């Protein structure tokens, strides 16, 4: 309730640094408004590692998704009779993406 | 599309009525505070323009905890009614009441 | 005598005078002036809509909208003075029901 | 795209030789050049003259040295008119 | 002011008469054949 | 079916088109079917007789309005206390609070108060009661009569004057010249003389005694003997009380220079001799042409003899006398540029030196008539470039002009667009470059960085004639040089007290801020230059449109074809530079109004410092200023600026409604309009009433026309319920 | 002040004036 | 347009003359009627708290219409609302003031019309006539000599009514 969330700090150029105001806890950058420090906090991140921890984990799933599309566009690319299966898709984006990302949420 | 001339002239004829008399009546509004005549206007003190049925379900969902809810201990929101919720002397949530102005503006 | 008669009561419960004693003679009078109107409005559309032919017993002839712009104007005016004679004399209709409460 | 009116005498002054014709001078077309050479040099020193006379200007100045001094701008059309002259073979 | 009246009597018919007059002899005017 | 009477083509057209094209084009008689030449220049002079009676009308109106309800009486009593009534207020819709707190002027009755001058005007001129406004109403009146009956009587068979006459140029100038210009600049110099000048000293001099009270004391023999500075002999002192007896001389005829020393304007007497000398000089100048007696000049004559022997402008001016005389749009872009010209030297010359008695100590009909001349202005000179795109597309006969100064600038018009187009980036570039630059610094904590260049050559030009203000020494300010010494004796000593003394607005104070309107000013310039100018010579044709010249000066397109062809008109390129004239009417306006107000306070380094970048001008100006005009009203009440306030609103709306007709074009609005006739021929009741006319979207034109019109009157409703309500509620 | 005569003097004029401009804008309209 | 009767006909003539005739006994009758103090609290000015700003007037003092103008008023008023239900719903046997367009003008009377006592068109027209000459003779009588319109008839009729 005192100190206001800042993630971005700026380099000093052409005046520039001016930017890097007084947010507190011993801090100069620019305020952020996006929400993520409640976010992690409502994950229980309580550190610094954790969120390296996730930021390495992120950029895992960002290189696993462009090989992904790169594979399945060059190498193993489906034919069109799997893309139309409307009831098969929508059985596992209901049970599988979204109810078993509820449940794992929930633990 | 075989009878889409009934539905845009229906939906042209809605959006005419609606923007005369949602925005007609802040120019009403406008014209009478100019003119003196503040009793002449859209307003509280006025002529009131009440918005009734979000009142009343404002009011359901206050009543709701134990009774239409009955094992919930406090509202979904304190926006419907209820406490001031306050944290680091700063007002989390509290009641967001309905008036001509918020009449108003949702017809707009 | 349909327009007429419901014309008097908008004019009467908002109209600038309606907080005055005055309110039903402006709302009566208010809705003499938007009937004056409308009977112009009726009758210059008549002179430019409709060639002058002997047929009188349609609606869309000359004679025949002379006549109904007539009629119109007359019933207007009785409707008008018939609304201003039962909200005078009737408290019931002076407030919107709200002499019972 | 109707006849557009010319006051009488008008004629045609267009001209793509060394000099203009010596119409160009109206009532001075038979003034020979040496006459318009002498009068320009004559008007520019008389008009020069007068004009300083008069350069601090006051409340009462002599009249005279003011219409003399009208006398330097007209010396210009004066030599531009002996430079049409003398080219003319007047 | 000198003939007060004046302004109450010529501002409705300047106002509202002047131009219903003048819309309705136009209207007229500009829906006639001949 | 016959409105256009003037038009078979719209007269036959089924639609609502018929009505809003009927209405249009009714004053472009060339187009109207069946026109000669004879009837169109005989239809244009009773017009213009017709033109002239309404200006005599609103004057009087003006004039009667003021002796009825004005407090004119009041005024002339205490001209800087007393605040001038336009005319009383009658409005059914108020309420008390607005009758009351229009209810100033010290009268009874709601009222305007009038942002014209024309208290000012009236009263430096002579007139003093209501009853001699009340006089010269009626003469107005009796004059506007006049000349409507002048119009009727001239299109009588035996009064309708030949084409001969129209077109006899010499006649007409040597007349327009010494009658209309000089004559009347001498008779004004007489009014000045015989009334204006003895009743600024307390001598009333009216149509009752004016031939029994002479304007000089020795009167008319000065000026029969020569000794014509017996008139300038005791000037009216420093002391004078305008109006009055008190501290006034005798002198009618003087060359003092400077101000008025109580009424802050220009000398009667200066005033008086100016026109006595434009008068003389502008007659001198309508003996030049000949007419009937053998003495004068042909115009023909001087037109074709000016062709330089070199060679470089070709045939010269060889057959310009006739398109000239033959066109009425060369003729109506000569007198609109001419025009136009003058009215920005009248918004430029009335700030500075006003003439008016008390004026410029009201500072809401200083800024007022400044930014009315100047829009005046503006428009005007949209105009003379519009008609003479229109002479190039109707006029002009490339046959008759074979090498003229005309065809070659039709021959190098890609060279003059080109060089427009680098000028205006150039421009462009680097004042919009600046700018952001300051703003950027100034924003990131460092104002010592910015860009502030000093306008030295504006600086030395003020200095030159006098301006002590910069320690230039040059000319009038340097004690010893020619220039001074010359006119020692007679301006230079009032002069050079009005140029140096800082509370005026003779030759304002500049700085970087000045420097950096002036090149914005510039640039719009160049930019509003470039459309007119580009419409005007591609008028007759382009690449993608070759044929331009035979659609006309107005049509829609060319079609979706050869990569779309929308806005390629001429007139389309008037369309596009109005927005470019009120851009550069609002860069200067804002400008002169800006710079004024923080001078009428004393915080002149407010406009200083805040002008240099863009934040200065958007908080310190437009933020700054309009808290009184938006606080007319509130839920607290309301005060007499409650109706700026209102129009200020009013200006917004209409603004934003141009838009609507500007981004949104025809076809999505044919099919509306299509589902609302089915609509109506399908509901019972409403198919009883038929319409006469189809109902159809606006045209293409139209709307281009119609979303112009809503924003310019946007932009001028807004602009003037800023600028009047922002100067009344500060008072500086 | 302007007496209510001298306020119909101008109503008069005006009204000649106003009968002029209807015979002049009916010769134009011809 | 103006082949309806309107315009300087013959229709237009007696319509005009018919409204003169009443309005001189309207004149006479308010003048007789005001100068008995017969128009109730004539000097009373109206409140715009109950009337509103039309009752406005911007005479110096008051600042409101009196009572007589607004009684006056109504009465007039009163027979505008029976000329409009006239003209565009007339009685079966009433002559009409705008003509069907095909109609035959009645003749125009000339210097005077046929002497003819009765209730006859030709007495109607010459009362009419003469009724409008009075209406422009009272008013040009009244504004030369100072006077109000209803002294003016007073002094004229040889003060028979007050
Ligand atoms: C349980 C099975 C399952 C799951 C989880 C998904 C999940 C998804 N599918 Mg679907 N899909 C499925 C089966 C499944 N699919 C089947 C059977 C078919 C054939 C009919 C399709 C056909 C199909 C098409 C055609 C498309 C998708 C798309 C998508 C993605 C939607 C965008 C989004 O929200 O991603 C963001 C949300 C996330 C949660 C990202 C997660 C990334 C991985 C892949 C999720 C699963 C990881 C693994 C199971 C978890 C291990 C947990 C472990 C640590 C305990 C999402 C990754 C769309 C897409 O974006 O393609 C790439 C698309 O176009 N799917
Ligand atoms: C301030 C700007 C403005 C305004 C007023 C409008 C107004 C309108 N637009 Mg437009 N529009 C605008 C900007 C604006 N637009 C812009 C910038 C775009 C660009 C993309 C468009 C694009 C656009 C499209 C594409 C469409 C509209 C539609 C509409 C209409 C909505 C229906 C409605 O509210 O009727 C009621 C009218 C109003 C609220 C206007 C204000 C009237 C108020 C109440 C005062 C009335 C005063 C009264 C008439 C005075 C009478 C006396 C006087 C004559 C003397 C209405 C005509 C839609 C339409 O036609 O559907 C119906 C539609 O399809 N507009
Ligand atoms: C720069 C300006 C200028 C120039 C070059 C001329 C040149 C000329 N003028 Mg013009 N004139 C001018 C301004 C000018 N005038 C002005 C401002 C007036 C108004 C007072 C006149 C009025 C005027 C008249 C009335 C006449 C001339 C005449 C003449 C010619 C006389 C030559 C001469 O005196 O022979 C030695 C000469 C062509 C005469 C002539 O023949 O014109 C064709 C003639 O009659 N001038
Ligand atoms: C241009 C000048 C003008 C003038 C003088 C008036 C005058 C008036 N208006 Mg306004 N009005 C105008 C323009 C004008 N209007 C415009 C342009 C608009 C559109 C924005 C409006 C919209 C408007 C509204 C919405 C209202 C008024 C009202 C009023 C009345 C004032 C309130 C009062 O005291 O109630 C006393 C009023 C009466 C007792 C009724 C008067 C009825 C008249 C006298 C009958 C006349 C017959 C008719 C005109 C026949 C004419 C035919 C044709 C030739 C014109 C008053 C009659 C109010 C009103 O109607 O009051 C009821 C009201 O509610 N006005
Ligand atoms: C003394 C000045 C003057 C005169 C005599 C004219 C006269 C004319 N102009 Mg020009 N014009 C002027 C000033 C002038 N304008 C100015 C100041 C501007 C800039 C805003 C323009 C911009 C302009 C354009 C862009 C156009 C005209 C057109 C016209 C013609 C028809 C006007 C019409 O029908 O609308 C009458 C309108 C109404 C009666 C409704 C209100 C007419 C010959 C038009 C034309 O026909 O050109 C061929 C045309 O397109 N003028
Ligand atoms: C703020 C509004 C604005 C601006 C800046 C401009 C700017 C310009 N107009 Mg336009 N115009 C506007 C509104 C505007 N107009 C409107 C509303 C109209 C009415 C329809 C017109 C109508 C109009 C016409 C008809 C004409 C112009 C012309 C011009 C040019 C005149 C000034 C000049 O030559 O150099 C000024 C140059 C600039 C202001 C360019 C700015 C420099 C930029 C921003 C560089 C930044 C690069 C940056 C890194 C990019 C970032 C990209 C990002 C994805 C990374 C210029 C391009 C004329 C023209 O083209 O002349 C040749 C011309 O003929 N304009
Ligand atoms: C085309 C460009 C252009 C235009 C339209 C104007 C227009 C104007 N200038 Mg600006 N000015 C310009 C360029 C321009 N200037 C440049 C490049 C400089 C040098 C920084 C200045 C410096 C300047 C000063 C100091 C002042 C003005 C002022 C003014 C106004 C009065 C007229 C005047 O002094 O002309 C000035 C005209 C020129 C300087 C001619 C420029 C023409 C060439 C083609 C421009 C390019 C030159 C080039 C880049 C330099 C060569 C290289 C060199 C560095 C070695 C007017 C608004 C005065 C004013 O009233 O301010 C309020 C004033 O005091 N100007
Ligand atoms: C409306 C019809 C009418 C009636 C009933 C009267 C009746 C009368 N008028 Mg007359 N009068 C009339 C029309 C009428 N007048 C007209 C049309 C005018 C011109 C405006 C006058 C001008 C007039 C003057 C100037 C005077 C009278 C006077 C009189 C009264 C007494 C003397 C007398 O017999 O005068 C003779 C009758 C006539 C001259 C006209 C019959 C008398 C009762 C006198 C009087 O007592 O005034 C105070 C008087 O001095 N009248
Ligand atoms: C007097 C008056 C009224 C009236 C009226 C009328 C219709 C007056 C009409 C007067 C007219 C039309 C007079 C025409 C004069 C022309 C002449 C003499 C030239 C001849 C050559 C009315 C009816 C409004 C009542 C009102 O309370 C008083
Ligand atoms: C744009 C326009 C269109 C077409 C082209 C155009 C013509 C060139 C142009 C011009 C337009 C122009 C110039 C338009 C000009 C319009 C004018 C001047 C209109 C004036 C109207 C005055 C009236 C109605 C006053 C009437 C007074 C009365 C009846 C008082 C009477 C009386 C009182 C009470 C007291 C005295 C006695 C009586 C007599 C009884
Ligand atoms: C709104 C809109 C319409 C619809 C607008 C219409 C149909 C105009 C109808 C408005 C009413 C019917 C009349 C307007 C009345 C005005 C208040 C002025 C009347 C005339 C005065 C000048 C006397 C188009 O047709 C259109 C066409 C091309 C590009 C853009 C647009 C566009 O934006």
């Amino acid at each position: 309730t005192a100190v206001k969330p800042s993630a971005q700090v700026v380099w000093p150029i052409v005046g520039q640094e001016v930017l890097n105001g007084d947010v507190g806890g011993g801090f100069q950058g620019v305020q952020v408004t996006s929400g993520f420090f409640q976010i992690w906090r409502s994950s229980g991140i309580t550190s610094e590692v954790e969120l390296y921890w996730c930021a390495l984990a992120g950029l895992i799933m960002s290189g696993l998704m462009i090989f992904a599309g790169w594979f399945h566009y060059h190498k193993a690319a489906p034919k069109l009779e799997w893309f139309q299966n409307a009831e098969s898709m929508l059985n596992h984006h209901l049970s599988g993406l979204l109810g078993l990302g509820c449940l794992s949420w929930a633990g | 599309i075989r009878h889409r001339d009934a539905i845009i002239s229906h939906l042209n004829w809605i959006c005419i009525f609606l923007g005369f008399h949602s925005f007609g009546l802040y120019i009403h509004n406008d014209t009478m505070r100019a003119l003196g005549r503040t009793q002449d206007m859209f307003s509280d003190t006025a002529i009131q323009l009440k918005p009734v049925f979000a009142q009343w379900v404002q009011s359901i969902h206050t009543l709701a905890p134990g009774n239409t809810t009955p094992n919930a201990l406090a509202t979904a929101s304190y926006a419907f009614g209820g406490d001031v919720v306050a944290v680091g002397n700063k007002v989390a949530m509290m009641p967001i009441s309905l008036g001509t102005a918020d009449f108003m503006v949702h017809h707009i | 005598l349909t327009h007429g008669y419901f014309l008097v009561g908008p004019f009467y419960k908002l109209g600038p005078l309606r907080n005055s004693d005055v309110a039903l003679l402006s709302g009566f009078f208010s809705a003499l002036g938007l009937i004056v109107i409308l009977v112009a409005c009726l009758t210059i559309y008549g002179v430019v809509s409709f060639e002058e032919t002997e047929a009188k017993d349609q609606l869309q002839t000359a004679k025949g909208w002379r006549q109904f712009t007539s009629g119109w104007l007359v019933g207007s005016v009785g409707g008008a003075s018939f609304a201003y004679i039962l909200i005078s004399n009737i408290p019931f209709l002076q407030t919107a029901g709200m002499s019972m409460l | 795209f109707s006849p557009v009116p010319s006051p009488e005498g008008t004629k045609e002054t267009y001209w793509e030789t060394k000099a203009p014709s010596s119409d160009v001078l109206g009532i001075g077309a038979g003034v020979s050049s040496g006459n318009f050479a002498a009068a320009s040099v004559f008007a520019a020193l008389v008009g020069g003259y007068c004009t300083g006379q008069v350069i601090p200007l006051t409340v009462e100045p002599n009249p005279l040295f003011l219409a003399g001094s009208f006398l330097l701008p007209y010396s210009w059309a004066l030599h531009v008119a002996a430079w049409i002259q003398k080219n003319n073979g007047k | 002011m000198t003939a007060a009246y004046l302004p109450s009597i010529l501002v409705p018919i300047i106002g509202l008469i002047f131009p219903g007059l003048v819309m309705a002899f136009a209207f007229i005017y500009i829906e006639q054949d001949e | 079916t016959k409105f256009p009477k003037f038009s078979q083509a719209l007269a036959q057209d089924p639609a609502t088109r018929r009505i809003w094209y009927g209405l249009a084009t009714a004053h472009d008689l060339e187009s109207h079917d069946g026109m000669t030449e004879e009837n169109l220049y005989q239809k244009i002079f009773a017009s213009h007789f017709g033109h002239l009676a309404v200006i005599f009308l609103w004057t009087s109106g003006n004039l009667f309005h003021v002796a009825w309800q004005g407090n004119f009486e009041q005024w002339v009593l205490n001209p800087l206390k007393v605040k001038p009534i336009a005319h009383a207020i009658w409005d059914p819709h108020f309420g008390q609070p607005a009758v009351k707190a229009f209810t100033k002027g010290g009268v009874s009755y709601p009222v305007n108060i009038a942002t014209s001058g024309v208290y000012h005007w009236w009263y430096t001129i002579g007139m003093r009661s209501n009853t001699d406004l009340y006089a010269g109403s009626l003469f107005l009146l009796f004059l506007a009569g006049v000349f409507l009956f002048a119009g009727w009587l001239h299109l009588q068979p035996k009064f309708r004057p030949g084409l001969s006459w129209f077109k006899n140029n010499e006649s007409r100038l040597n007349h327009h010249l010494s009658g209309l210009f000089g004559f009347s600049s001498l008779a004004w110099s007489a009014h000045l003389i015989h009334v204006a000048i003895p009743e600024a000293r307390g001598q009333h001099v009216c149509w009752d005694n004016f031939t029994k009270v002479a304007p000089h004391p020795a009167g008319l023999q000065p000026f029969f003997t020569g000794n014509w500075g017996a008139y300038a002999a005791s000037p009216d002192t420093t002391n004078h009380i305008f109006g009055t007896s008190e501290g006034a001389g005798t002198a009618i005829l003087t060359f003092l220079g400077g101000f008025h020393p109580q009424t802050q304007a220009l000398w009667l007497t200066d005033i008086a001799h100016h026109h006595l000398a434009i008068g003389v000089v502008f007659i001198f100048a309508g003996h030049m042409y000949r007419t009937n007696w053998g003495i004068g000049h042909s115009l023909k004559e001087i037109l074709d003899a000016h062709r330089p022997p070199g060679g470089r402008l070709g045939a010269g001016h060889k057959g310009i006398f006739e398109t000239l005389t033959n066109s009425l749009h060369f003729q109506l872009g000569l007198a609109l540029a001419s025009l136009g010209v003058i009215t920005s030297l009248v918004a430029q010359h009335m700030y500075a030196l006003p003439s008016y008695a008390f004026i410029a100590k009201d500072y809401v009909t200083q800024s007022a008539l400044y930014t009315h001349h100047q829009y005046i202005a503006g428009f005007l000179m949209v105009g003379a470039f519009a008609h003479g795109a229109i002479f190039f597309v109707r006029d002009y006969d490339p046959e008759q002009n074979k090498n003229n100064v005309l065809a070659r600038i039709l021959d190098h018009k890609e060279a003059i667009i080109s060089h427009l187009s680098w000028v205006s980036l150039f421009l462009g570039f680097h004042t919009l470059g600046i700018y952001v630059h300051n703003d950027v610094v100034v924003a990131f904590g460092t104002p010592e960085k910015q860009i502030l260049v000093e306008p030295v050559f504006a600086q030395w030009i003020q200095a030159s004639s006098g301006k002590a203000l910069y320690g230039f020494d040059v000319l009038l300010s340097s004690t010893n040089s020619v220039a001074a010494n010359a006119s020692s004796n007679i301006w230079l000593p009032g002069w050079l007290e009005a140029i140096n003394s800082g509370k005026n607005s003779l030759f304002l104070p500049i700085g970087p801020g000045d420097f950096l309107i002036h090149h914005a000013i510039a640039l719009a310039l160049h930019t509003t230059t470039l459309i007119l100018v580009k419409g005007a010579l591609d008028a007759r044709g382009s690449k993608l449109m070759p044929d331009k010249k035979d659609f006309g000066y107005a049509f829609p397109c060319d079609g979706p074809g050869r990569g779309g062809t929308c806005d390629i008109s001429a007139w389309d390129a008037f369309y596009l530079s109005m927005f470019w004239m009120l851009n550069t009417i609002g860069w200067v306006t804002f400008y002169w109004h800006w710079k004024h107000i923080t001078i009428w306070q004393g915080n002149a380094g407010q406009f200083n410092e805040s002008s240099t970048y863009i934040m200065g001008w958007l908080r310190d100006y437009l933020w700054l200023n309009s808290s009184p005009l938006i606080n007319g009203y509130n839920p607290f009440g309301m005060n007499s600026l409650s109706v700026w306030s209102w129009m200020f609103l009013f200006g917004h709306l209409i603004w934003a409604t141009g838009f609507m007709f500007l981004i949104s074009w025809r076809g999505y609005w044919q099919e509306l309009i299509e589902t609302l006739v089915w609509a109506h021929e399908r509901t019972p009741l409403a198919n009883l009433v038929r319409w006469k006319d189809k109902p159809v979207a606006l045209s293409i034109v139209q709307a281009r026309l119609v979303g112009l019109i809503h924003f310019t009157a946007g932009y001028i409703f807004t602009y003037a319920a800023f600028v009047i309500a922002s100067t009344t509620g500060k008072f500086g | 002040m302007i007496s209510d005569t001298q306020i119909f003097i101008a109503l008069i004029l005006a009204l000649v004036s106003l009968v002029l401009a209807i015979r002049l804008g009916r010769a134009l309209y011809q | 347009f103006g082949g309806r009767g309107l315009g300087v006909t013959v229709n237009a003539e007696r319509w005009n003359g018919r409204h003169a005739m009443f309005g001189i006994f309207a004149m006479v009758m308010t003048s007789y009627m005001k100068g008995h103090g017969l128009i109730p609290d004539a000097d009373k000015v109206l409140d715009i708290a109950q009337w509103g700003p039309l009752a406005a007037v911007w005479d110096g003092a008051g600042n409101g219409i009196s009572n007589e103008r607004a009684i006056i008023l109504i009465a007039h008023v009163h027979v505008l609302v029976v000329s409009v239900i006239a003209a565009i719903a007339p009685f079966g046997f009433q002559d009409t003031l705008v003509k069907e367009k095909g109609y035959t003008p009645e003749s125009p009377a000339g210097l005077i019309p046929p002497f003819k006592t009765g209730l006859t068109a030709e007495a109607e027209l010459i009362n009419g006539r003469l009724a409008m000459l009075g209406v422009i003779s009272i008013v040009t009588a009244s504004l030369f000599t100072g006077t109000s319109v209803v002294d003016t008839i007073n002094l004229g009729m040889g003060k028979i009514l007050y």
